[PDB]
RNA sequence: UAUCUGGUUGAUCCUGCCAGUAGUCAUAUGCUUGUCUCAAAGAUUAAGCCAUGCAUGUCUAAGUAUAAGCAAUUUAUACAGUGAAACUGCGAAUGGCUCAUUAAAUCAGUUAUCGUUUAUUUGAUAGUUCCUUUACUACAUGGAUAUCUGUGGUAAUUCUAGAG
RNA sequence: UUCAUAAUAACUUUUCGAAUCGCAUGGCCUUGUGCUGGCGAUGGUUCAUUCAAAUUUCUGCCCUAUCAACUUUCGAUGGUAGGAUAGUGGCCUACCAUGGUUUCAACGGGUAACGGGGAAUAAGGGUUCGAUUCCGGAGAGGGAGCCUGAGAAACGGCUACCACAUCCAAGGAAGGCAGCAGGCGCGCAAAUUACCCAAUCCUAAUUCAGGGAGGUAGUGACAAUAAAUAACGAUACAGGGCCCAUUCGGGUCUUGUAAUUGGAAUGAGUACAAUGUAAAUACCUUAACGAGGAACAACUGGAGGGCAAGUCUGGUGCCAGCAGCCG
């Protein structure tokens, strides 16, 4: 190829858009954003597919664009735009929030989450520079780049950006014993507590991570995003909170919890 | 450029094919359970092979292991619901015991004649294939409708049939209609 | 003995559309399938709301006939319907008419034969004319 | 889905291959062919040659309107409606097809860019353009230019020269 | 880290720092066209982020020694400086050093070789295939060269040569199907100049326009799934479990064979409709028709062995022919 690529065939998007390998030549690639397009999810998969309130296509422009979706308190209008991790999604109609957090499964769950908290966000930063005129700065996964942040604020830290003003209003500091999710991998949707950081001097950090039934992994510091301190997280965590039930655990579930 | 779908071959034929003893039981079973071709109990002794594969894949691995455990015991339930596997012998063992007339007895086929709305073989193969027999108020017009345990007490004919109670048929409505005229 | 039942199964309000999405599951034993009209009539008097603003399609009389299944959407105005339903319902209901469009093959002709003249062709016929003149 | 059988001899035990057997999202072909679902399909020889027709153009309330285009009616002294054409902007480097070249070449897995460019999308981002400031358009600086009006040329091509 | 950043001295044929559009046009009264004033749309420097793009480390490739040495004057391996590059880099130049690979197969030759995810095959180990639905790469007749842009060495962009060609008023002009159709040729070998933006998406100033991308149909026994071609009686010719066995024999109890014989059921087809679809086919449903030789008629191979089934009839007589092998 001579130049960017602008068409994404249906097999080769994520298998957590998880869409239908059928009725379908091609898949929505999303456009440039605030996230990876591997790791983001188009608007159009968040409506018509994970929460039907539209049928095809033509109904997820017409309703981008009478400006009913607020992605993190802006419109948003075009079709394929990247609504990615801890992103909120507003609909004034059925005045209802969503805020994107994957289920355990590993998939970008739908997560009716309250107004009040809604006002805010969360997110991981990813860079922390000194630009122009010795400003310093900060650069969190969306892509945002908050200037003049609190001086002891570090990389792989978190902030709560109050997505208002877009200004820093509070953060956590990563360090061992502290509630965390993973953005990535095996273990996608599995919220914990850091027990171990280990350096490895010359690239590729790692951090083990043990959850609540005392379960036990261990994930890439790249693929981590310290949530809360442990027994409070700092958000609504979805149903289930990330436990990784086993397939044996999943089917009892499903033979305990049944009624028709 | 569109993603395929996966067409799947679902029969074996065996690689001796002319073997008289292995003939004749073919014959044997074909006329007590009125199948159309050999291809049937080919097709049921893959789907036993298949089944078989599975069963001994998993008996090699150890015992109170999670691959076992779960697809183990899913296999168990299916051929239970099945009915093919009695409730007796639910141990993964007796799974490798199973017979190819086993599957065969639970065909809508014989399922009809057992139920006696059908007086003969042939005549249940011939009132499936006429769409008179529903599984739950659903006509199904193919012998190898594997009826399972929890649903074989909703087979009748159905109310569009004549012999669910409807309107006779082309033959006996004609008769009628003659009748009436002279 | 006909009876046409019908019932809106998985109903989901939308003011994003202004509409209520529903499957159609009607039930009708010694009957063929239900004409479409005559069901977004019973859709009409259903919901309360007018026979324009009621669709249905995508219907599929089961195997073995009675029961039949498809999808429906009733909106809150039919000024609503006009302005968010696609052209093809619009016409099958008869609010709207076909638009007089010419065939694809003809369009692409006459696209081209744009293509050739530079401008607007004012110019280039009465300037052919004189020219075949001499 | 751990299986073999016929053939060297008057007869036997072997080594051995031939043949048989069952496949084949491996094609071709012959003879037949009623139904539902599904579906490959000018790759093998010729990445050989192509008539013909299409396959990429695009306008929102929001760049430019004096079409001597349409509407002239309830909104109209610059302009507002709709809107050809053309200038401007953007894409045309995506998609689709083929496997000819290519044997550490491509490619796969795994790294690196503290070795670089990056329209777009998203988040931020600048007082100084004064230069001796006691004489400047900032209540807005200049000229062309297509579209168009008319004159042509060539047998013809998405050929365009002259004038306003 | 000579990084981020800051500071000093300077430098520039001095980049940017809004002379641009839409809607609403509020507030202050300094009551004038006065002062201010919201929501956007386009731009715009830099730094990030994203889509990426270039390079890049280790390991992995089929056959061949009837290919054992290969590379360097023309870059071959390295050094330094410069040029060019977006940037590292013999990438190129200048001057030096004479170096680099190789029996662990280098180099050369062959590939009816694009690589891979995968396919067939299947006790286990493997063998063969992978042009093609996804990811990469390369190419647009073979070659080179280049403008525009962020991105092309683009070819449904240009320039030239070679090959092949077209209209020609003989002066000139115009070419690129390995895109969708279709044609010639080739060969054993492969489809209709069809409908349409409904669905997936994509492009654009952006809902609306466009899209042979794509979907729908046409042909289609490539492959794959389910499965019709009859079913049941009442009669005549029969056979087995028989009450015993006076010969019997009722057939006492059943199972077949007969151009006898009856009543049912049903599609494969047609077809009101309606559903389906962008519109239509087609399927699912269903009116009204639609089975008696139910002519609505199932073929393809074989009948010595391997290998299931004839030492029946007629014909030919080591002919004709059959035979994968033995015959
Ligand atoms: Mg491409
Ligand atoms: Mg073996
Ligand atoms: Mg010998
Ligand atoms: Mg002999
Ligand atoms: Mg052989
Ligand atoms: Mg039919
Ligand atoms: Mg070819
Ligand atoms: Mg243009
Ligand atoms: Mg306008
Ligand atoms: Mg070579
Ligand atoms: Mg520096
Ligand atoms: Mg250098
Ligand atoms: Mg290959
Ligand atoms: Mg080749
Ligand atoms: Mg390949
Ligand atoms: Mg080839
Ligand atoms: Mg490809
Ligand atoms: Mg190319
Ligand atoms: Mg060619
Ligand atoms: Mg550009
Ligand atoms: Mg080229
Ligand atoms: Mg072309
Ligand atoms: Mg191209
Ligand atoms: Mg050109
Ligand atoms: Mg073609
Ligand atoms: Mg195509
Ligand atoms: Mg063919
Ligand atoms: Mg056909
Ligand atoms: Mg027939
Ligand atoms: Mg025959
Ligand atoms: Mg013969
Ligand atoms: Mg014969
Ligand atoms: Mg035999």
């Amino acid at each position: 190829a001579r130049g960017p690529k602008k068409h994404l065939k249906r097999l080769a998007a994520p298998h957590h858009w998880m869409l239908d390998k059928l009725s379908g030549c091609y898949a929505p690639r999303p456009s440039a954003g605030p996230h990876k397009l591997r790791e983001s999810l188009p608007l159009i998969v968040f409506l018509r597919n994970r929460l039907k309130y539209a049928l095809n296509g033509r109904e997820v422009k017409a309703i981008l664009m009478q400006r009913h979706v607020k992605v993190d308190g802006k419109v948003r209008t075009d079709t394929t735009f990247p609504a990615g991790f801890m992103d909120v999604i507003t609909l004034e109609a059925t005045n209802e929030n969503f805020r994107l957090v994957y289920d355990v499964k590993g998939r970008f769950a739908v997560h009716r989450i309250t107004d009040e908290e809604a006002s805010y966000k969360l997110a991981k930063v990813k860079k922390v520079q000194l630009g122009k005129k010795g400003i310093p700065y900060v650069v969190t996964h969306d892509g945002r780049t908050i200037r003049y942040p609190d001086p002891n604020i570090k990389v792989n830290d978190t902030v709560k950006v109050d997505l208002a003003t877009g200004t820093i209003t509070d953060f956590i500091k990563f360090d061992t014993g502290k509630l965390v999710y993973v953005t990535g991998g095996r273990n996608l949707g599995r919220v914990g507590t850091i027990v171990h950081r280990e350096r490895h001097e010359g690239g590729f950090d790692l951090v083990h991570i043990k959850d609540s039934l005392e379960n036990t992994f261990v994930t890439r510091l790249n693929n981590v995003f310290v949530i809360g301190e442990p027994g409070r997280p700092w958000i609504s965590l979805p149903k289930g909170k990330g436990i990784k039930l086993t397939i044996s655990e999943e089917r009892d579930r499903r033979r305990a919890q049944h009624g028709l | 450029p569109r993603a395929p779908r996966t067409y799947s071959k679902t029969y074996s034929t065996p690689k001796r094919p002319y073997e008289s003893a292995r003939l004749d039981a073919e014959l044997k079973l074909a006329g007590e359970y009125g199948l159309k071709n050999k291809r049937e109990i080919y097709r049921i002794s893959f789907q036993l092979s298949k089944i078989r594969r599975a069963a001994r894949d998993l008996l090699t691995r150890d015992e109170k292991d999670p691959k076992r455990l779960f697809e183990g015991n899913a296999l168990i339930r299916r051929l239970v619901r099945i009915g093919v596997l009695s409730e007796d012998k639910k141990k993964l063992d007796y799974v490798l015991a199973l017979k190819v007339e086993d599957f065969l007895e639970r065909r809508l086929q014989t399922q009809v004649y057992k139920l006696g709305l059908a007086k003969s073989v042939h005549h249940a193969r011939v009132l499936i294939s006429q769409r008179h027999i529903a599984v739950g108020k659903q006509i199904v017009n193919i012998p190898s409708f594997m009826v399972r345990l929890e649903s074989e007490k909703h087979i009748d004919f159905a109310r569009t049939s004549p012999f669910g109670g409807a309107r006779p048929g082309r033959v006996a409505r004609k008769r009628a209609a003659a009748a009436g005229g002279e | 003995s006909d009876a046409i039942t019908i019932r809106t199964r998985k109903v989901i309000s939308n003011p994003l559309l202004a509409r209520k999405q529903f499957v159609v599951d009607v039930l009708h034993p010694n009957r063929a399938n239900v004409s479409k009209d005559e069901l977004r009539e019973k859709l009409a008097e259903a919901y309360k709301a007018e026979k324009d603003a009621v669709s249905v399609f995508g219907f599929r009389t089961q195997y073995g006939g009675g029961k039949s299944t498809g999808f429906g959407l009733v909106y809150n105005s039919v000024a609503d319907a006009k302005k968010f339903e696609p052209a093809y319902r619009l016409v099958r209901y008869g609010l709207a008419e076909k638009v007089e469009k010419a065939s694809r093959q003809q369009r692409k002709q006459r696209k081209n034969r744009g293509k050739k003249i530079f401008g607007t062709g004012k110019s280039i016929a009465k300037k052919a004319a004189r020219r075949n003149a001499d």
